[PDB]
């Protein structure tokens, strides 16, 4: 009679761009209605052009990170080259299918820069579908930030329009996600990660949010 | 469970002289009937039978575990295979499935041969679902139309008899005790066997 | 007398050397890589009018973008490339790219040697010349019973490889172009024959750059590669 | 909601893009037809990862089937092995539900699979939430031995009401054809939005009544 | 590394059984005879010395209430059969309700030898049970070897100078023949074929009277007989 | 004579001689060195190249990051054992997110050398490793056919190793307290004296590891630039 | 749900099925072929249930059935094939049940026309006549009224013919396809009724 | 022994069970097998003693599904145990993939099981050599070969088992495409009777067409090996 | 391996000299007749003498019943034979339990001749040196009988004999045998060829035993011949 599931929160925004892919999650783990500490990374990076964020489990997320970790080695190791976005994406589908009756309580978000120079994304459900998206967010405030994401980057339902679109500019968008989910849901977080991908290599930043 | 495909066995002892009947109805749903041949007892020695009531399905896995098992007993010894045994390999096979059991209340009816010439006695045994044997030395019931076959048997019975009046005794006794079980009946069959013979013989039920 | 996996006094085990002496029998194949990509054929050793000569054939492909050349003990052959095609498929499940050509020598070569314990019964007794094309760039391999594997700009197997190996060493040049490689492959194939080269006689496959695909010449490409072939 | 008819020019295969987690939809643009070979294909539906998984596992087989014997294999054979691996998770919490159609030897052939093993064959099928009206709206006005053209506009138009009547489906129509030296997508993805007004508002004056 | 020690030879012979019946001809004598209202096995045990007592070797046994045996060979091979055969009656009992058959005792263990002769890693075993019993079908007496295979007696001896005591045997012997006049007879024919001087405590004994249980004759009533 | 059946019968004198037999395989195989100075473990070898088309082939694997091997014997056995280290130092960076102690690595595929040799109807690989390593100090590690395993300065594998070991000898003292460069260069005299003909960017290999420095082979410009170095 | 119907007597055998593939409210198809599996010889198998579990119980069984006659050289008994269905039946019973139903036909030189009526829990035993689902309450009845012993084809037709206008008329699911499958006079002739 | 290589390589390079498997087919008796069009003939000779054998219980020449049949030439047992082994995997195919198993399936499914036990230990290669007769999945007919090697090949006509090079010699120089079902029958029945004595009691031919197998009659043999008979005097 | 016997190995010429000693200990073993007759099928054989004192009454040691319908005579060794014998009933009550009809006799010897072809192909386990006559009836088929060997080989024979002296005795079935006959005649044939045989004139009645299989009364049943019935028959080949 003890159910081995419990949500800690959380959530991680990715977003898209022409030769870049702008991804950022919160620094909070918790339980139901306290928290445990105010610095935890969901974000575990795999490759020089690839990194994967997760919400749920914290404990999942870190063994599936992990072996993750452990299975593109043991690629490079014994194939002697860097595995691209894509193949670590079926990868995880199959590493999360092979746990289909106990599934992870991890929903995935798995971004990069393909070979081509072009930032993808990767959204992923417990048990392993995945499709390609030029925008994405898991854990407890997806339904919150999903709309607006929909309303900056497709942009139906306006007939002006704008697509002129860099990378301060979304990076900035992010920002104002981040913190409109910090103010309005409980489980977000206090710091945030801002992880930024280009043809020249990654960089990292960190932003402070709200402490309630 | 047992009212799905309900039936009736019925075995009474005599002078030189052993009955055994049942009723010929298989069952589904409880209330509808779809044969009025299906009979409970089946030969299985020359002077052994016996009497399987309960699940079709189970009486008929029974039936064919109990001829392996037995022919393989004739086979090997080459001699005829007494009752004692027979009724204890049975009590053996219903206890080796304790759980998950098979569903049937069987019967065990024939005679008893005592070499010196050589004397038949009679015997007769009743078993659980997991062969709660109970030797009896008179009649012997089993089935879900047990209650009545019991009321009717102290009544009927006259302790040593005729085999004549021991078929006119089972015949109204399993009769009787059909006519008041809804679920249990659509005509009966009647043997008869004794050293010389065997008479098998089938009523005219109550058969609708 | 002795079992599988005993060692000779020289430190080679008898039964990988006796299954190399297998191998110096068989179908003589030739193989080329170039940039533009591989090259790989068999001399089709017909036997009697009666067969088909369709069932026998010497030039399967382990996948798509992967062809092979056989030698030795054939049906041995065929389960290696069974579990080769079967593991490259796997690869590809797991993971959406084709699998590159070393890989699958190298599980070849793990299959040929689990005779020794650390289940197969004895060396499988067969060579084969793989060849194919992947993002690193065309390259073809040479596999024997004693699970080295190594690789190769041109080689050859069967009954005549020295003389084959021979005629390559003088003949092949680097920043060849794919028609001076079929020329070439078919003049020594044809040395290297007993009988006379026709277009039954022979068989060829290869895997472009472009294409990444197996394709296996028909009887027009090869007679046009013969017409055009010096002598 | 799938579709798959059979008429004088092949196949028309039909589905939707949303995709949903409950009540919140989790993407608007998804991909519910696979190559599972180069002559056949085959529709997604019930839970996602199940179908997704076992369409690729079973295009896997047929790589190496294809491969061993160098011959085609039919759609008939790959409908029986794809509801044999099925029915061995039976009792377990699957939801695949597939329509497998494509060209092979014998000729177009339609077949239609289930969690259950439910391997059957027909010319007409349709899976999801929003199946019976594609059915009904193909059974009103599907008819053999027509144009290409009002095939696609049959199928695009069943799609639009079952989304129509359905909040599980919804997204963009991807209607793709199956003739016999492989297939091509006539409509890569097109969006419900212009369509309904297009096909049942065309003036765009007042809400619509129903 | 299972494999059949035991094996064809050219012309077959089974040359390992030749000599399991070779450790059986040197090994010390057992017979049995089977009478009208009885059946006996009777064995000699060697001369012994005064440190061994009778009461803790036993070469006859009971294997159940009115089955008995006696052997002539390796003792561990003995104790071991002896076992399992109780093992067998056992199981008998526990599914038919009585005591076994000793036709079904005979063929099980019969059955056994032969898998110890076929099965790999082994050797056959070394010894001749000799099996006596009474059931519903009147009184038996049976004898194993070691190829596994079993012979209906009605009266035998094994071991040493075994064609001279059946010889013996077959001068002094009637299928009528009296309980007593079997016991007399097997202590004539075991004394003609020790060559030396028997009492109490160097001859074993084993009976069953009738429809009853068998039974072992202490040194005292065999010292009665012997007078 | 007749002790030499089975590895699992001692002789008179008391040797395996299957054992044995498997160190001639070693012995007979290609060449290989490693050096070691306070901060840096050098390893190198002859690639064997048996004909003009065929390439070199691979002679130094890597296993993990800061650890590296080289090989000499039958390769097969060389696959097996790298496929063991690797997952070895990859679960145990799993399960802990820590490198791996190099000696318990060592001692675990000695237990693999051990439990072959041991239990019949198994052979003893024919080959032998060269580990090398900085867990915190560099190492230089050694296996053989029988369960066993020493610690080096140097080392040598095969082929005409005793010149290789004599120039060891010769020069073991200044390879401690010297910088990389000179270091490496010396790792190219003791394999030019194994040759006895001359050393190319093709049929050489080389790799470094050390502090602040992880496991990577040396390209073909630096190589070439050290190959001038040492004929000139 | 899915109705079967049976009979059996002196020198002819008729099966008789509802041609409905049902999924949740509506059909997939009204021409069903998943129910009969002709077996080599005069021999049939009908099963009702669900379709995934009559497809693969009567593909193995036929399939075994068919191994049985190639390995032996020989047409299998009836009564055999029926046994052996039921002991197939009750093994998986007891360890992965197959909920279907199963109606065993066939023709035997020893034993003659025959048939064997059999439920999911495998409750088997010889009728002259029986039936299957909710459909065998509402033809039954009329199947012991209208049966006499040297009947005919043509009358056990027409008793069929009256099973499925009482089927069509007064059965909640009015089934209106039916497919048929007699055996006689050593041939196997298949119909197709729609009332 | 239990789980140990018995097969293995000579100094020569050569698996010398395989070729004692090999002795044990040339000792077994002859077949042969021609095809053309849409259908094929398989004979099989037969040897019996008069008046006590019944020539029945022969199963030298059987079918193993609807369009497949088999001959081999060797150890009958071992025939008959693969034979089953076949059978089992027919009716495997067929339930997994809902079409009848071609003959090439089978021609390699029996290549890979004479090759799996020639490869692992514990059992000593099957000593039979057979030739599968059978429809392709696109309604073609093809007759394979396979030996106990595990080497197998599809021919348009050859023969196994006692002088089974003169038979081959012999339909090298006779054999012709598209003959009729009398002219493949006679060439058949020459054939086999090139290394066998001529009687009808000596052979038993059967013609395979896409319906199902059927035995020649012993009427139209008698008439067969009389006119032959006569051709040779 | 130094230990090992080499049983399941080819021989150079591909007989793997196993099954060829096994069949030299069957000729050296007692005679077994096999017939066939348009009212049974008849087993009888000959007893080898190993002393006057075994039990004259049943101890029937060369034919035995496999079931109602099916029985056999032993060529070979008797552990061998009895074990097989064993096997032969439990796949018959098998059979019966599977498919509630008896199991024809051609399936039976299949599985016998599959069961010892096991161990002379798999593992490194002798073959078991015995070979039978197996006969009984089914409606498939009849009467028949057959030959077992320990190569796994079975073929039909309507009439032979085998062990020791099979080739005077194959000659002698060869000689006297017709397709129809009686059942007495049946027997005083075997009586005949087993007299021949075993070189005797006149054969004892101790010294052979008889049995016959008939479908009478639409139900098949054994007899298996006693010391006074052989008596009389000898009595009725003497006069003849
Ligand atoms: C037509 O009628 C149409 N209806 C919908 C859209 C209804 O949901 C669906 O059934 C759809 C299938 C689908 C979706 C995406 C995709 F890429 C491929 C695909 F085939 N069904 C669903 O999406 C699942 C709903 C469901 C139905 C039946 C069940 F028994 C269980 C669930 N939802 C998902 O698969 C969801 C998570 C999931 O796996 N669940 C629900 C918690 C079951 C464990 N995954 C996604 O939505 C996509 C990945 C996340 C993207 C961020 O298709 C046709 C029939």
């Amino acid at each position: 009679r003890w159910y081995p599931y419990i949500d800690n929160g959380g959530t991680v925004i990715g977003l898209t761009g022409k030769d870049y892919v702008i991804l950022a999650a919160d620094t909070r783990l918790s339980l139901s209605y306290s928290i445990y500490t105010r610095f935890c990374p969901k974000i575990s990076k795999l490759t020089d052009k690839c990194i994967i964020g997760s919400s749920g489990m914290q404990s999942d997320i870190k063994t599936l990170h992990s072996l993750l970790q452990k299975k593109i080695q043991l690629f490079v190791l014994e194939h002697s080259h860097y595995p691209d976005i894509h193949v670590i994406a079926r990868l995880l589908c199959v590493i999360l299918y092979s746990r289909r009756f106990f599934p992870y309580y991890a929903f995935n978000i798995l971004a990069g820069v393909d070979e081509n120079n072009k930032g993808v994304l990767y959204n992923y459900d417990s048990v392993g579908s995945y499709c390609e998206a030029t925008h994405s967010c898991v854990g407890s405030g997806s339904q919150l930030i999903l709309p607006i994401l929909d309303n900056r980057v497709e942009q139906k339902n306006q007939l002006i329009k704008n697509t002129n679109f860099n990378l301060g500019d979304d990076i900035n968008f992010v920002k104002d996600a981040i913190t409109s989910a910090t103010e309005r849901d409980i489980y977000t977080g206090d710091k945030t990660l801002i992880y930024v991908i280009d043809k020249m290599g990654i960089n990292v930043n960190t932003l402070d949010l709200k402490q309630d | 469970i047992y009212n799905y495909n309900g039936g009736c066995v019925l075995g009474m002892s005599g002078s030189n002289c052993v009955a055994i009947a049942c009723d010929l109805r298989l069952g589904a749903n409880t209330f509808t009937t779809v044969s009025t041949k299906f009979s409970k007892i089946f030969k299985m020695n020359n002077n052994v039978y016996v009497g399987l009531s309960g699940l079709a399905t189970d009486i008929q896995t029974l039936y064919e575990i109990l001829r392996y098992r037995v022919n393989l007993y004739e086979v090997r010894q080459d001699a005829e295979m007494d009752v004692e045994c027979f009724a204890n390999m049975l009590s053996s096979i219903l206890y080796s499935n304790r759980f998950s059991p098979y569903f049937v209340n069987p019967i065990v009816v024939g005679f008893k041969l005592k070499h010196y010439k050589v004397n038949y006695e009679p015997y007769l045994t009743a078993y659980d679902l997991i062969g709660a044997k109970c030797e009896t030395r008179d009649f012997v019931v089993n089935g879900v139309t047990s209650e009545q076959l019991f009321g009717m048997c102290e009544s009927l019975y006259v302790k040593d008899q005729d085999e004549n009046g021991l078929f006119e005794t089972i015949s109204q006794c399993l009769l009787s005790a059909l006519d008041r079980d809804c679920i249990s009946g659509w005509g009966a069959e009647v043997l008869v066997l004794t050293p010389e013979k065997i008479i098998k013989k089938k009523l005219k039920a109550r058969m609708d | 007398d002795r079992g599988v996996n005993t060692f000779s006094p020289e430190g080679r085990l008898f039964q990988v050397e006796y299954a190399l002496g297998a191998i110096k029998l068989g179908s003589t194949a030739v193989g080329i890589c170039v940039n533009d990509g591989v090259i790989l054929a068999s001399e089709r050793r017909i036997s009697s009018t009666l067969i088909e000569k369709d069932s026998v054939e010497k030039l399967l492909s382990i996948d798509d973008h992967i062809g092979c050349a056989m030698s030795g003990l054939m049906a041995d052959a065929r389960t290696l490339i069974d579990y080769a095609r079967v593991e490259c498929n796997h690869y590809k499940f797991i993971y959406n790219e084709n699998i590159n050509i070393k890989s699958c020598v190298e599980l070849i070569s793990e299959l040929a040697l689990d005779f020794s314990n650390l289940i197969m019964s004895r060396p499988f007794g067969v060579a084969l010349l793989i060849g194919g094309v992947d993002k690193n760039g065309p390259c073809l391999w040479y596999t024997e019973p004693s699970g080295t594997n190594t690789r190769f700009s041109a080689a050859s197997i069967g009954s005549a490889q020295e003389g084959a190996e021979l005629l390559l060493q003088e003949n092949y040049k680097k920043d060849m172009t794919f028609e001076q490689a079929e020329i070439l492959a078919l003049t020594v194939l044809r040395q290297v024959m007993e009988d006379k080269l026709s277009t039954s006689n022979v068989e060829i496959c290869a895997i472009k750059k472009s294409d990444q695909t197996f394709y296996k010449y028909n009887t027009d490409d090869i007679s046009r590669i013969i017409d055009v072939l010096p002598s | 909601t799938t579709l798959a008819f059979k008429f004088k020019d092949g196949i028309i295969v039909a589905v939707d893009s949303r995709a949903s987690m409950g009540s919140f939809i989790s993407s608007q643009n998804v991909e519910k037809i696979i190559e599972i070979n180069k002559n056949i294909l085959g529709t997604m539906a019930g839970g996602a990862a199940d179908c997704l998984y076992w369409e690729k596992y079973l295009g896997k087989i047929i790589k190496i089937y294809e491969l061993r014997n160098n011959e085609k294999i039919s759609v008939r054979a790959a409908s029986t092995i794809l509801s044999n691996i099925l029915y061995q998770y039976k009792g377990y919490g699957l939801c695949c539900g597939i329509i497998l159609s494509g060209y092979d030897h014998t000729g177009f052939n339609m077949f239609y699979v289930d969690d259950s093993g439910k391997k059957v064959e027909g010319n007409l099928f349709s899976c999801g939430s929003g199946s019976t009206y594609a059915y009904s709206i193909l059974d009103s006005a599907y008819d053999y031995n027509l144009n290409l053209d009002q095939a696609v506009e049959l199928a695009r138009n069943a799609i639009y009401h079952a989304t129509f009547r359905d909040g599980g489906s919804g997204g963009k129509v991807r209607v793709f054809h199956i003739h016999k030296n492989g297939y091509d997508k006539i409509i890569e993805g097109e969006d419900v939005f212009d369509l309904h007004y297009h096909y049942t508002n065309p003036e765009q004056k007042d809400q619509y009544v129903m | 590394y299972s494999f059949s020690l035991t094996t064809f030879s050219p012309t077959g012979k089974l040359v390992q059984i030749e000599y399991a019946l070779n450790r059986v001809s040197s090994s010390s004598p057992a017979l049995g005879i089977r009478a009208k209202n009885g059946v006996i096995i009777a064995t000699e045990k060697k001369s012994p010395n005064e440190l061994i007592e009778e009461n803790s070797i036993f070469k006859i046994q009971q294997i159940s209430e009115h089955i008995g045996i006696v052997y002539a060979g390796m003792p561990g091979d003995f104790r071991v059969l002896l076992k399992r055969a109780r093992k067998e009656a056992i199981r008998y009992s526990l599914q038919y309700g009585s005591e076994i058959l000793v036709k079904e005792l005979v063929k099980i263990i019969a059955s056994i030898v032969q898998e110890f002769t076929q099965t790999g890693g082994v050797r056959p075993f070394g010894l001749s049970l000799l099996i006596c019993g009474v059931d519903v079908y009147g009184y038996h007496l049976y004898q194993i070897d070691p190829s596994g295979c079993y012979f209906n007696w009605m009266a035998t001896c094994v071991g040493k100078d075994y064609q001279n005591n059946m010889s013996f045997l077959e001068k002094r012997y009637n299928k009528d023949i009296e309980i007593e006049d079997a016991i007399h007879t097997a202590i004539l024919t075991l004394k003609e074929s020790y060559e030396g001087v028997l009492n109490e405590k160097n001859i074993e004994i084993g009976v069953a009277y009738d429809n009853k249980p068998f039974k072992i004759l202490t040194q005292n009533e065999i010292k009665d007989y012997l007078i | 004579n007749l002790y030499d059946t089975d590895n699992i019968i001692y002789s008179p004198e008391g040797r395996l001689y299957q054992v044995e037999y498997a160190s001639e395989a070693i012995k007979q195989g290609t060449c290989a060195v490693a050096i070691k100075s306070k901060d840096y473990v050098v390893v190198s070898g002859l690639k064997k190249c048996i004909s003009k088309l065929s390439f070199p082939q691979e002679k130094i694997f890597k296993i993990d990051d800061y650890i590296g091997i080289s090989m000499s014997g039958i390769t097969s056995d060389a696959k097996v054992l790298t496929k063991f280290m690797q997952n070895e130092c990859l679960s145990h960076k799993f399960l802990y997110n820590e490198n791996i102690n190099i000696e318990s690595l060592v001692r675990s595929v000695a237990d693999k050398y051990q439990k072959n040799t041991q239990k019949s109807s198994k052979r003893a690989f024919g080959v032998g490793l060269m580990i090398a390593a900085y867990h915190n100090e560099p190492c230089i590690f050694e296996t053989r056919p029988n369960g066993s395993y020493f610690e080096y300065d140097a080392l040598s594998f095969g082929a005409r190793s005793h010149a290789s070991k004599t120039y060891l000898e010769k020069n073991l003292h200044l390879f401690e307290e010297c910088s990389l460069e000179e270091l490496i260069l010396h790792c190219l005299k003791a394999l030019k004296c194994s040759l006895s003909s001359e050393l190319t960017i093709s049929n050489t290999a080389l790799a470094v590891v050390g502090k602040n420095h992880p496991w990577q082979e040396i390209s073909s410009l630096q190589l070439e630039e050290y190959l001038s170095k040492v004929k000139m | 749900m899915d109705t079967l119907i049976g009979l059996r007597g002196n020198n002819f055998v008729v099966l008789a099925a509802d041609t409905y593939s049902i999924n949740s409210i509506i059909k997939l198809k009204n021409d069903d072929n998943t129910k009969f599996y002709d077996i080599h010889g005069n021999k049939c198998l009908l099963l009702g249930g669900s379709i995934g579990d009559r497809l693969q119980f009567g593909e193995f069984i036929r399939k075994n059935v068919h191994l049985y006659q190639y390995q032996n050289n020989t047409d299998m008994f009836v009564k055999s094939f029926a046994f052996f269905t039921r002991k197939n039946l009750a093994y998986y019973l007891r360890r992965n049940p197959f909920e279907v139903n199963c109606l065993i036909a066939g023709y035997d030189k020893k034993d003659g026309y025959q048939l064997y009526w059999c439920d999911y829990l495998s409750n088997m035993d010889s009728v002259n006549k029986g039936a299957h689902g909710y459909g065998a309450y509402l033809v039954s009845a009329i199947l012991d009224k209208y049966y006499h012993e040297n009947l005919t084809v043509d009358e056990a037709l027409d008793i069929f013919k009256l099973c499925f206008e009482e089927l069509k008329k007064r059965f909640l699911l009015t089934q209106i396809n039916y497919e048929l499958r007699i055996m006689y006079d050593n041939k196997v002739e298949t119909q197709y009724v729609t009332v | 022994s239990y789980d140990r290589a018995i097969t293995v390589f000579s100094p020569d390079g050569h698996l010398l069970q395989v070729e004692h498997a090999l002795e044990a087919v040339k000792k077994g008796g002859c077949a042969v097998a021609i095809k053309s069009s849409n259908f094929a003939v398989l004979a099989v000779e037969k040897k019996n003693i008069p008046k006590l054998q019944n020539p029945k219980t022969t199963e030298k020449l059987i079918k193993l599904d609807e369009h497949n049949c088999l001959a081999f030439a060797g150890l009958n047992a071992d025939a008959r145990v693969l034979v089953n082994k076949t059978r089992l995997e027919c009716q495997r195919y067929y339930l997994n993939m809902d079409e009848p198993a071609p003959v090439d399936y089978i021609a390699k499914y029996v290549a890979k099981v004479q090759q799996k036990f020639t490869h692992r230990g514990g059992v000593r290669p099957f000593g039979i050599a057979t030739l599968i007769a059978g429809f392709k999945n696109n309604k073609e007919i093809c007759i394979y070969q396979t030996e106990p090697s595990g080497i197998y090949a599809a021919w348009k006509a050859q023969a196994i088992g006692k002088n089974a090079k003169i038979v081959q010699e012999f339909l090298e120089k006779n054999y012709q495409e598209n003959m009729e079902q009398k002219d493949c029958i006679f060439l058949a029945l020459k054939a086999i009777f090139e290394v066998v004595e001529l009687s009808s009691k000596n052979v038993e031919v059967a013609l395979l067409t896409e319906k199902d197998l059927t035995f020649i009659e012993e009427q139209e043999i008698n008439s067969m090996v009389e006119l032959i008979d006569q051709e040779r005097t | 391996r130094r230990y090992d016997s080499r049983t399941t190995t080819f021989s150079p010429e591909g007989r793997l000299y196993q099954v060829e000693y096994a069949l030299e200990a069957i000729n050296n073993a007692s005679i077994t007749i096999g017939l066939i007759t348009k009212d049974g099928v008849i087993l009888g054989a000959d007893k080898v003498f190993i002393s006057k004192l075994i039990d004259k009454a049943n101890n029937y040691e060369k034919i035995y019943k496999i079931d109602k319908h099916i029985f056999c005579g032993v060529a070979g060794l008797n552990a061998d034979a009895n074990i097989l014998i064993n096997q032969s009933r439990l796949y018959a009550q098998r059979y019966l339990y599977n498919y509630n009809e008896v199991q024809p006799v051609s399936q039976l010897v299949v599985q016998i001749c599959d069961i010892k072809q096991s161990y002379t192909q798999y593992g490194g386990l002798r073959p078991y040196g015995v070979s039978f006559l197996i006969g009984g009836y089914d409606t498939k088929d009849g009467y028949q009988l057959y030959h077992t060997d320990p190569s796994g080989n079975y073929s039909g024979w309507f009439a032979t004999a085998i062990g020791t002296n099979n080739l005077t005795a194959s000659s002698v079935l060869k000689q006297e045998w017709k397709n129809d006959m009686t059942l007495e005649e049946g027997l005083l044939l075997a009586l005949k060829t087993l007299a021949k045989s075993t070189d005797t004139e006149i054969p004892k009645s101790e010294k052979i035993e008889l049995a016959y299989l008939t479908n009478k009364d639409g139900e098949v049943y054994q007899k298996y011949l006693t010391e006074k019935e052989i008596e009389e028959l000898i009595k009725l080949y003497t006069q003849k």
